[PDB]
């Protein structure tokens, strides 16, 4: 038995890792299907299981020596991907937790540390005209970037007035290049409602941001990519209609 | 003493059920055979087996 060697099998997907930290269970609470006492919709939901509950590789950013960090908004990342997104479009109501496996590996002569974090209801603010006298709002491509994700305007402030200096409150996991090469976060369905639109509302936001900068000598590898992988758990859909998008 | 026991496979683990008309049993049919396998003999001839779940090199 060991702590750093792990394997994650969901549906027909499988992730292996030999240099990891222990798995974080979000808020000390495993993802679950919705009870008959929490639910309110009378429709009999579809629980497609294997077809949608599986790992998805959606993006791969290049961690350069001077990067501000990126973020993704869930579950807008999958809405056009796979047979999960198909159910999320034909339906009004959706419910699921995720199994995020951020991954980034380098040599032993590289250094740097990422900060993987899952911040629920990550509302994004705008630079108010530089001076503070403009009630502007972010475009659709900033609040719902989707596949490619979005680069932070400023990383210190989390583009919302809140400090990254205390982001390790909500479920997080560091990727420190000298110890681990991947992070794994399991979150349950975090919402005040038993179901939600999945298109309009975004349950949380994945914040992949470096705090200690990537550095390396004149070695033989300067291209160090971070890759994002996720997998819906206990997925439920209700309120069937026509195919609707963004 | 029954019949002759000069089949090539005589005295083996395999249990054959064969048809024969002559006194010499090597002239018998190939017949029905017992289905037994041992893949580990060739596929896993290691000394200290580790579990499927285990990391082989540690």
């Amino acid at each position: 038995y060991s702590d750093r060697v792990a394997q994650l099998t969901i549906g027909n997907s499988t992730i292996t890792t030999q240099e990891a930290a222990n798995i974080i269970v979000g808020y000390g609470e495993w993802p679950s299907y919705c009870s008959d006492s929490d639910a309110t919709a009378v429709d009999k939901p579809t629980r497609p299981d294997v077809s949608v509950n599986r790992f998805y590789t959606l993006d791969t950013k290049l961690w350069e020596k001077s990067s501000k960090g990126w973020y993704w908004k869930f579950p807008d990342v999958l809405t056009e991907t796979g047979v999960f997104g198909q159910n999320a479009q034909f339906h009004y109501l959706y419910r699921s937790g995720f199994c995020i496996h951020v991954q980034c590996n380098a040599s032993k002569f590289h250094q740097g540390a990422l900060l993987v974090a899952v911040l629920p209801e990550y509302v994004i603010g705008t630079v108010a005209g530089g001076t503070g006298t403009e009630d502007s709002h972010p475009p659709y491509k900033q609040t719902q970037p989707g596949a490619d994700g979005f680069e932070l305007q400023h990383p210190y402030v989390l583009d919302a007035g809140i400090p990254i200096s205390q982001l390790t409150v909500c479920p997080h996991q560091w990727i420190n290049l000298r110890t681990n090469n991947c992070a794994t976060i399991i979150v349950p369905y975090i919402n005040a409602l038993p179901f939600d639109s999945a298109l309009n509302h975004c349950n949380f936001g994945l914040l992949v941001v470096p705090i200690s900068p990537l550095d390396y000598d004149q070695g033989a590898t300067p291209v160090i990519p971070i890759t994002i992988t996720l997998a819906p758990m206990c997925s439920e859909f209700a309120g069937l209609r026509q195919a609707v998008t963004q | 003493s029954h019949e002759n026991s000069n089949s090539a496979t005589e005295g083996s683990t395999i249990n054959y059920t064969t048809i024969n008309y002559y006194k010499d049993s090597y002239a018998a049919t190939a017949g029905k055979q017992s289905l037994k396998q041992d893949p580990d003999k060739f596929a896993n001839p290691v000394k200290d087996i580790f579990t499927e779940m285990a990391a082989p090199l540690k």
